[PDB]
């Protein structure tokens, strides 16, 4: 896989010897391209993994991702280039180059055979990210935000960092494929009931669990369309990617080390599914709604059967499309109107007629609206957390209910109602923004045809 | 020296215990830190005298004409801070704080 | 709208011995910028 | 008596085997 | 030892005088010549782990 | 070029890293051994040099 | 008060370019930047890629699973074999512990 | 004058609670000695005597961090019968945590000191269940 | 142009000559080295 | 470490013994990467400088990049025979002292009964 | 300076550290560091300003007692040992003495007080002599007894320095004792691994002196001793706004960067050798260390500072620039992790 | 062909150059070329090599 790479790398020579005038379509008709040598790696003709070379690796569940990767850097260059469009022509070379290389290190985090690799350049993303939330964030906060968004992964990535050089010495390779056909089971003893600690948490929290998830809210608020983009629908998922791939090894005690996290997550579910409810920022409602469809996701690669799994890989790649569309449109209405605030801006649909049916699918792929992937996506880990324990339908009974109120909240106050008397004058759609939405659901259209290409590893 | 050799070495101590608490002047230091040289000559001297140990008596000196020339530096930084401050007091040296 | 550049209070701060201020390290005052002292 | 001298590695260089084997580096 | 510019430049500026049974002047041998010897022809060619 | 291919890849790889793995163990325990040993060449710490010592004849002749 | 720029006022960029396309604000830039972008985004990644992707063939085994299974139960029911025996790796080969 | 310290594990715990309690003391007070030392010798006092009060008051508090530490975690021991059990450590870290809060007359300082000062005693205990080695002599 | 010509109005020729032949020497050496080293190697060992 | 190891060359940097070993591909990917980290030091120097980035000091930018390559080949040509040391060194002791290093037996998984978990 | 005695004095400056390298009697390793001692004091005050004599008078004290300290070990273990030199019967005590007294000089753990006040009254130039070019001395006289000092203490003094210089730096504003404060920081990470592989001190090192002289000729290029002065980067020369982002953070452990190596090996030799009691406390608070380097980072290049009118004037003139040093230095620095394996 | 048609060729080399890289990959990990159970075969007439 060095074809979704090398040539991505060659996109930073491009952006910057480019003309300041042609900088951007060089860059993002090229990345379209890059994602269509991506589609390569989904023709799995055998279920046996491609291990391309020693280092790089695609397997099932990494596959779906590194396409999504591939795919966002080309949306994420377009959703940028209005805001970002008033800079000195340097300042843009570099937010290009910085998109450019998170789906370099992404595509190669999720492509990575070796743990530790998963680790550099895991923790490298945070460098990127940081840059693209602190240094154009609009908001006087994201000095603030980018200091949450470096300690809380910090602080749970050198457990990982002791955990997985521990591994090493105990077992002697960090190569995912040896250490699955290889016999490592913990002990139950106090200690390995740390380890599991160690290794899950750093991956938990970029995956944000009920408990550590205020990172998120903040970080999204303020970051720029591109890097909340980024978060949502990459960067967040890392953690999940980490937590299946982790959990061959320690495989005896997340049967009772899990406890604690599975309860803290549905609940989690409930409360920040909640919260969306009342909250005055639309960014920080989706936000949250990314909070709490991350804590079903949580919740079902620790119960780990086999359709948990992949009920996890279908919502993770299938709420990253969502997601991202929210955070799109979201910024569109931030741009002509200025201001984050919900309450205002009421009865778009009156003047943006299309935005809105943009709007109306983003929501009903955000609730569980059946032909959707999405609704496959909760269904089966709704299937497995009842085969858990029956009552678990309760909480993630309450869930459902809340999601479907705060989605379609969001699209009635804010396109239907009257018109807002007069704002700045909202001028029309540009076809950027609105492709910028299409090139978002018409893969959540088509993926949801043949779901088969994103069930995961399990089935 | 069994036992003359546990004398000197509490000296060294002694005169240890002093380079590293301070009082007023800083010449005391200095003063004190030559009783160590003394005490580290001696010392070296005696048991390399009943050791016949002939191969190593320049050191006993080679201590005391580096010990000369550290005490040198030690006070012209003296005279340039009574120059600086008109004693040699040590609570003046508290700017860097 | 332009992103917040820091105003001159969010400098400020930065300003000081001491980042941090104490009870009584506050009482402290910057080091000459010269290098060099007035007493 | 005198103890004996540690006993010597014998041979020739071979290339390393597989490389330097630090984490992950086909090297 | 650290950089052995000595050994390299074949100089033995600092080695000819570090125990007491090295040349001492006018051959007026030391004391406990009898056994740093024998101390130390013996620990030559096994390291301290195994001089000790 | 076929299913041939990756599954022979994969096996390959898996040989090196097996085989990276198994040396990279036996690297910690002799180095674990040598350590305490001490009858090997690395952790040969160093005593002073034999060619120093005066082997002359010496004034008093009790040496 | 120290010296800083007033606010700027963000232009109406459809006011001159009425064709303007969200891309850039001189023209054929735009053109240019969307005649190139609707098509490697849409006509051929959205085109070409499910093109592809759909010819995948027999993705993960499961059109060869299909068939081996109609094989192996046309096998197994005729020559009357249980269709999906209990035990899969053999017993015989177990060495279970004695004790 | 250390064998007395290490007896502190060689009896199971939960029993003998006295000793524990005495040996789990003096470790606070010397400690306290040390940290009022450090916090004389450097920021110093302005009387002879307001600086001995200092050394008494650190000495006294850490004294007490080191009683109720190990008293709990004796006494919890004791009642809950688990002989060896992380949480009976926990409780008396926790304990510890408290006390140093009272003796700063904050509420706050006690939660910060109840859950680090006990999950470092919790800790403690499994390090010694475990066999945890600490400055560990070079066996590469 | 500039009130005060500029130092670097006009280059440092030496500054060519001894960075550029620098360089040339540096190259003719390390691939003199790299092919004789190949031939030791090759020898040295049986081939 | 390996330091002490007979016949030590006190102060040389590749004892002729690394003769025996492969002499490094000049475009193995390492020296061809010490060239690009070559070459962006000398664009970055430029940037620093204010000078033309890339049109600039074409002199220079050769320097670099062939400086920082030159020695990689020296190096990397050194640096792997220290890890050829360590094996001829590693391999040597697992014999010279057998015992120690026994070759363990494996069991075939039928023999070996490993507890199921289940997950239900 | 007379340019004489500018030799003089460098060349002794400069024999100090390779005599104590070189020799192997410790006697003369000794010396090497009393000239060291002696040639560092007169540039120290140079511009003889009164910081500067305060500076020099405290560094001198805490040098030479130590200085004395480590001949007391040696003119003992004359005694226990004909021999000058230590070995493996050395009296553990003889031993402890020299980490002490050389923890001194390094300026590790408890002993840290002098080094963050001589950093901030001398120059920055001899700011970096008098972190980097110092520290090899009597570094290398502990890697060369490594073999007999003791696990514990060394651990100590280790983890000590790391929270010592983690704290001191979060507070500081002055920047050449945020310096001051990592190299404390840095020299106890490698001061944790000699006990066990020296040879990854001296990785430790080298990458701390491939970061920290870039790091102080960046602080000096524009000479600025404040954050405030240094957030003004953007305006002075904007092209060092880049690298100096990535040098800091190297500096602190983030992954991408070189600054890992260091601590990425040293962690796999401490758990290598069972210490993952230590180590996790070591990398938890090394974490602490990148929260102030990042906070400068924002103050220089995330955020843009105002800046004052007077600086559209040195904009105007010609900028001296940077050395050829900085940038080889700067790269090999920021970006050489891709060649790790072959580095230790 | 650098009238900005050159910086049109970066990207399309970057695919060349990896589909090369690539390749090698392949060549290195080519022991059990043909060596594997489940595929091993007798080379059929006129090849000499089951997967390149
Ligand atoms: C700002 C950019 C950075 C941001 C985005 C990227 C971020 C990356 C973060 C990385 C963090 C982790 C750091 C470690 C990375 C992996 C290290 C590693 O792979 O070690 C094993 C590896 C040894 O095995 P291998 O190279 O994988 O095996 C390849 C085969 O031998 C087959 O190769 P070969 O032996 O056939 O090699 C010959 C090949 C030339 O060889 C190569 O250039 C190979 C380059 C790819 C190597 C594979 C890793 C790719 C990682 C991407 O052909 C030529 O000689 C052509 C002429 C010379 C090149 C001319 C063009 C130069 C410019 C292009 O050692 C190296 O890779 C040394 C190079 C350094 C790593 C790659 C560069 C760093 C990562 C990208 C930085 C870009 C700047
Ligand atoms: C050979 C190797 C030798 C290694 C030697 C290592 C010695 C380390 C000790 C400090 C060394 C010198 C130094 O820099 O200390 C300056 C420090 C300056 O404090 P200060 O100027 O007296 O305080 C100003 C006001 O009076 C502050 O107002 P305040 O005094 O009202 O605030 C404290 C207040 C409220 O307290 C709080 O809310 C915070 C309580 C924190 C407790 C834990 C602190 C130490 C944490 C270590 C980890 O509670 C109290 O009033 C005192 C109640 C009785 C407390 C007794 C605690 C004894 C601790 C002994 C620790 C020994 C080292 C471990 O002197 C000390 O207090 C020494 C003990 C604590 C040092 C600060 C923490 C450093 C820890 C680094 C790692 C050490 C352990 C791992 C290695
Ligand atoms: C984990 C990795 C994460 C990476 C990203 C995060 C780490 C880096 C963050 C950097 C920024 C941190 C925050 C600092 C403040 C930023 C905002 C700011 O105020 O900047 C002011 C600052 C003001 O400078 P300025 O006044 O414009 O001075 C330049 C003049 O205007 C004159 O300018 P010019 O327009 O004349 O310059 C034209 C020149 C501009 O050239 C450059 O700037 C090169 C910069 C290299 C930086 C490498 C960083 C590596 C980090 C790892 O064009 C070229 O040289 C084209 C080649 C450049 C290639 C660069 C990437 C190569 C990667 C390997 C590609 C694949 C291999 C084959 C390559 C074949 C090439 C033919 O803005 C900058 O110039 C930034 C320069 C550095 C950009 C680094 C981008 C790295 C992307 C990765
Ligand atoms: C890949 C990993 C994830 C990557 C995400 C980002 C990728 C972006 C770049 C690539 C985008 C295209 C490639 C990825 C998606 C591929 C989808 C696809 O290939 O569709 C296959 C389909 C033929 O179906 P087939 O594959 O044969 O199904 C198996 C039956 N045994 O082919 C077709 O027939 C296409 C038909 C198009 C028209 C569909 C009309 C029906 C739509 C029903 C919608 C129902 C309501 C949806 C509600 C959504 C929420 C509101
Ligand atoms: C916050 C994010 C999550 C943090 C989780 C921290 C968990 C402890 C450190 C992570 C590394 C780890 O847990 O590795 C396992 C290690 C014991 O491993 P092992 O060698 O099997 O020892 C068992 C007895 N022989 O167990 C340990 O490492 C114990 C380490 C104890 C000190 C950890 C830091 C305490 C800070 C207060
Ligand atoms: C010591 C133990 C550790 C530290 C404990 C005290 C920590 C707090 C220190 C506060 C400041 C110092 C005053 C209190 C400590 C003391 O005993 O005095 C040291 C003395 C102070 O000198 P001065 O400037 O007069 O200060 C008077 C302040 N009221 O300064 C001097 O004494 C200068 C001379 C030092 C050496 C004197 C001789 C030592 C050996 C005496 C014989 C052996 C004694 C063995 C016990
Ligand atoms: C998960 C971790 C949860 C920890 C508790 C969270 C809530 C903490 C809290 O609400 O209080 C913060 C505390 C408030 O204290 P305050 O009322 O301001 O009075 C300070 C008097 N010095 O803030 C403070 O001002 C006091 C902070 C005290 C910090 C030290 C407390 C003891 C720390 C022991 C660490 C472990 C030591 C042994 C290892």
């Amino acid at each position: 896989m060095l074809k979704i790479i090398l040539p991505s790398l060659m996109l930073l020579p491009l952006t910057w010897l480019s003309s300041p005038k042609k900088t951007w379509t060089n860059v993002t008709s090229y990345s379209f391209l890059i994602s269509l040598t991506s589609l390569t790696l989904l023709w799995q003709t055998d279920e046996n993994y491609k291990n391309f070379s020693n280092m790089f690796s695609s397997d099932p569940l990494s596959t779906p991702l590194i396409i999504l990767t591939a795919w966002l850097l080309p949306l994420m260059l377009m959703a940028s280039q209005n805001h970002l469009k008033k800079d000195n022509n340097v300042l843009q070379k570099l937010y290009i180059s910085m998109l450019i290389s998170l789906q370099i290190l992404l595509i190669m985090t999720f492509s990575a055979t070796e743990l530790i690799m998963f680790y550099i350049l895991f923790e490298a993303t945070l460098i990127p990210t940081l840059i693209i939330i602190t240094r154009w964030g609009n908001q006087t906060e994201r000095l603030n935000a980018g200091i949450y968004f470096l300690f809380y992964t910090l602080i749970g990535s050198i457990p990982l960092l002791i955990a997985l050089i521990l591994i090493q010495n105990h077992v002697g390779t960090l190569n995912l494929m040896i250490l699955s056909f290889t016999t490592h089971t913990l002990d139950a003893s106090w200690s390995n009931n740390l380890l599991w600690l160690a290794c899950m948490m750093a991956f938990l929290i970029k995956m944000p669990l009920y408990g550590v998830h205020l990172w998120l809210p903040k970080a999204h608020v303020e970051a720029p369309i591109a890097g909340s983009m980024i978060l949502a629908a990459i960067l967040l998922k890392l953690g999940s990617y980490g937590m299946i791939r982790i959990s061959i090894i320690l495989d005896p005690l997340t049967k009772y080390m899990a406890y604690p996290f599975i309860l803290l997550s549905l609940w989690g579910m409930i409360m920040t599914s909640s919260i969306c409810l009342r909250q005055t920022d639309l960014k920080s409602l989706i936000a949250y709604s990314s909070v709490s469809h991350m804590a079903l996701v949580i919740a079902s690669i620790m119960i780990q059967t086999p359709w948990s799994f992949m009920g996890a890989t279908m919502l993770m790649i299938a709420h990253g499309l969502t997601s991202s569309l929210l955070f799109c449109l979201a910024n569109s209405n931030y741009e002509r109107i200025h201001s984050r605030t919900m309450i205002m801006a009421r009865g778009l649909q009156m003047v943006f007629p299309l935005m809105a049916t943009w709007w109306l699918m983003a929501s009903l792929a955000n609730l569980a609206l059946p032909p959707s992937i999405n609704l496959m996506g909760e269904l089966f880990i709704t299937m497995s957390l009842f085969s858990w324990s029956n009552f678990t339908i309760i909480l993630m009974g309450i869930n459902i209910i809340i999601t479907g109120m705060y989605s379609m909240y969001m699209i009635i106050t804010t396109q239907r109602g009257k018109l807002t008397n007069h704002m700045i004058n909202l001028q029309p759609s540009h076809t950027r923004e609105l492709t910028l939405m299409a090139l978002h659901m018409i893969p959540l259209i088509l993926l949801t045809t043949s779901p088969k290409l994103i069930t995961g590893l399990t089935m | 020296m069994p036992s003359t050799f546990f004398n000197l070495t509490m000296a060294f101590s002694l005169s240890l215990l002093g380079t590293l608490m301070f009082r007023s002047h800083l010449m005391s230091t200095l003063l004190c830190l030559e009783g160590m040289v003394l005490s580290l000559f001696i010392m070296t001297s005696v048991t390399s005298l009943n050791s016949n140990s002939m191969s190593s008596m320049p050191i006993p000196i080679t201590i005391l004409v580096f010990a000369a020339c550290e005490a040198a530096v030690g006070l012209a930084l003296l005279v340039k801070v009574s120059n600086t401050y008109g004693t040699d007091y040590v609570q003046n040296l508290n700017l860097l704080q | 709208a332009r992103q917040w550049q820091p105003d001159i209070e969010w400098a400020e701060q930065f300003s000081g011995a001491v980042m941090y201020p104490s009870k009584e390290t506050a009482h402290w005052k910057p080091p000459p910028w010269n290098d060099v002292d007035i007493l | 008596a005198r103890p004996e001298p540690n006993p010597v590695i014998e041979g020739d260089l071979k290339p390393a085997k597989h490389g330097t084997r630090f984490f992950f580096w086909t090297v | 030892p650290f950089l052995d510019i000595q050994k390299k430049l074949g100089i033995s500026l600092d080695r000819h005088f570090m125990f007491l049974s090295a040349e001492q002047p006018y051959k007026n041998a030391a004391r406990c010549h009898a056994f740093e010897k024998e101390w130390i022809e013996c620990a030559h060619g096994i390291g301290g782990t195994r001089a000790k | 070029d076929g299913p041939e291919k990756n599954y022979e890849k994969t096996l390959a790889i898996l040989q090196i890293e097996s085989e990276k793995a198994e040396l990279r163990l036996k690297e910690q325990e002799v180095r674990r051994l040598m350590r305490a040993r001490g009858d090997g060449p690395w952790y040969q710490f160093p005593t002073p040099e034999k060619e120093f010592i005066d082997h002359s004849p010496k004034a008093t002749p009790d040496n | 008060q120290w010296q800083e720029d007033p606010e700027p006022e963000d232009e109406n960029v459809y006011a001159k370019n009425p064709d303007f396309h969200g891309y850039d604000s001189d023209p054929v830039v735009d053109v240019w930047n969307m005649r190139a972008v609707f098509f490697f985004g849409f006509s051929i990644v959205l085109v070409f890629g499910t093109t592809f992707v759909a010819y995948v063939p027999d993705y993960r085994m499961q059109e060869w699973a299909r068939r081996e299974a109609e094989r192996l139960v046309k096998y197994r029911e005729v020559n009357g074999l249980p269709i999906m025996e209990s035990n899969y790796f053999d017993p015989s080969k177990i060495q279970l512990p004695e004790d | 004058v250390k064998r007395f310290f290490e007896s502190y594990h060689e009896v199971p715990d939960g029993t003998q609670c006295h000793r524990k309690t005495y040996i789990t003391t003096a470790l606070g007070g010397i400690c306290g000695i040390i940290g009022s030392a450090y916090s004389v010798s450097l920021n110093p006092a302005d009387s002879t005597l307001e600086a001995v009060a200092r050394v008494g008051r650190y000495t006294f508090t850490a004294a007490a961090i080191g009683a109720m530490f190990g008293l709990t975690t004796c006494v919890s021991a004791q009642v809950r019968e688990k002989p060896d059990d992380p949480l009976n450590y926990f409780i008396g870290g926790c304990a510890g945590g408290l006390t140093l809060g009272a003796r700063t007359h904050s509420y706050g300082t006690a939660a910060m000191g109840c859950v680090y000062m006990g999950t470092a005693a919790a800790l403690f205990k499994i390090g010694k269940l475990e066999g945890w080695e600490l400055f560990p002599t070079p066996k590469v | 142009f500039y009130v005060r010509e500029p130092v670097n109005a006009k280059p440092n020729w030496l500054a060519v000559g001894l960075s550029v032949g620098a360089s040339v020497f540096m190259w003719i050496y390390l691939i003199q080295t790299h092919n004789e080293d190949v031939l030791e190697y090759k020898r040295r060992n049986g081939l | 470490m390996m330091n002490g190891r007979p016949g030590h060359e006190p102060l040389k940097f590749l004892p002729d013994e690394a003769r025996s070993l492969p002499p490094p591909k000049l475009n193995d990917p390492r020296l061809v990467y010490m060239g690009l980290l070559g070459y962006c030091t000398g664009l970055m120097d430029n940037m620093l400088r204010m000078r033309p980035v890339m049109r600039a000091g074409l002199h220079r930018q050769l320097l670099f990049v062939t400086s920082f390559v030159f020695a990689g080949y020296f190096y990397l040509k050194r640096q792997n025979y220290l890890y050829a040391v360590k094996d001829h060194d590693m391999f040597g002791y697992i014999k010279l002292h057998p015992e120690d290093f026994p070759e363990k037996e494996k069991k075939t998984y039928a023999e070996i009964l490993e507890p199921f978990h289940p997950v239900r | 300076m007379n340019p004489i005695t500018l030799a003089i004095i460098y060349f002794t400056i400069f024999l100090g550290p390779v005599i104590t390298m070189s020799s192997t009697n410790l006697m003369l390793m000794w010396v090497g560091l009393e000239f060291s001692l002696l040639a560092i004091i007169p540039m120290l005050i140079n511009k003889k300003n009164p910081r500067s004599t305060e500076a020099a008078t405290k560094y001198f004290v805490t040098q030479a007692t130590a200085s004395m300290i480590i001949l007391l070990a040696i003119v003992l273990n004359y005694k226990q040992l004909g021999t000058w030199m230590f070995q493996q019967q050395t009296n553990g005590l003889i031993l402890n003495m020299t980490l002490m007294a050389l923890s001194m000089k390094l300026g590790l753990a408890p002993f840290h007080f002098w080094l963050p006040e001589v950093t901030q009254g001398i120059p920055l130039h001899m700011g970096l002599i008098l972190l980097t070019w110092q520290k090899i001395a009597p570094l290398s006289i502990l890697i060369q007894i490594y073999p007999l000092l003791n696990s514990t203490i060394i651990l100590m003094l280790a983890i000590t320095s790391i929270f010592m210089g983690a704290w001191g730096g979060l507070n500081q504003t002055q920047m050449r004792k945020i310096m001051a404060y990592s190299s404390i920081a840095h020299m106890g990470w490698m001061l944790a691994i000699l006990p066990y592989n020296p040879s990854l001190t001296l990785l430790n090192l080298m990458i701390y002196i491939i970061l920290t002289a870039p790091m102080f000729m960046a602080l000096m290029l524009n000479n600025s001793m404040t954050i405030n002065s240094i957030s003004l980067l953007w305006n002075k020369t904007p092209a060092m706004l880049t690298m100096i982002s990535l040098m800091l953070l190297s500096l602190g452990g983030l992954p991408p960067l070189t600054g890992f190596l260091p601590k990425w090996i040293i962690i796999t030799e401490l758990m290598k050798n069972n210490c993952l009691i230590m180590a996790t406390l070591m990398a938890m608070m090394a974490l602490l260390n990148l929260f102030f380097y990042t906070r400068l980072i924002y103050s220089t290049s995330l955020t843009m500072f105002p800046t004052n009118n007077n600086s559209k004037m040195m904009t105007h003139q010609t900028k001296t620039k940077p050395n050829l040093m900085f940038s080889t230095l700067a790269i090999m620095s920021t970006m050489t992790l891709p060649l790790a394996p072959q580095l230790i | 062909l650098l009238r900005e048609h050159w910086v049109h060729i970066l990207v399309p080399a970057g695919f060349v150059f990896g589909c090369y890289l690539d390749r090698k990959d392949d060549e290195k990990l080519t022991a059990f070329r043909n060596k594997s159970m489940l595929f091993q075969r007798e080379l059929r007439p006129n090849e000499e090599v089951t997967w390149k």
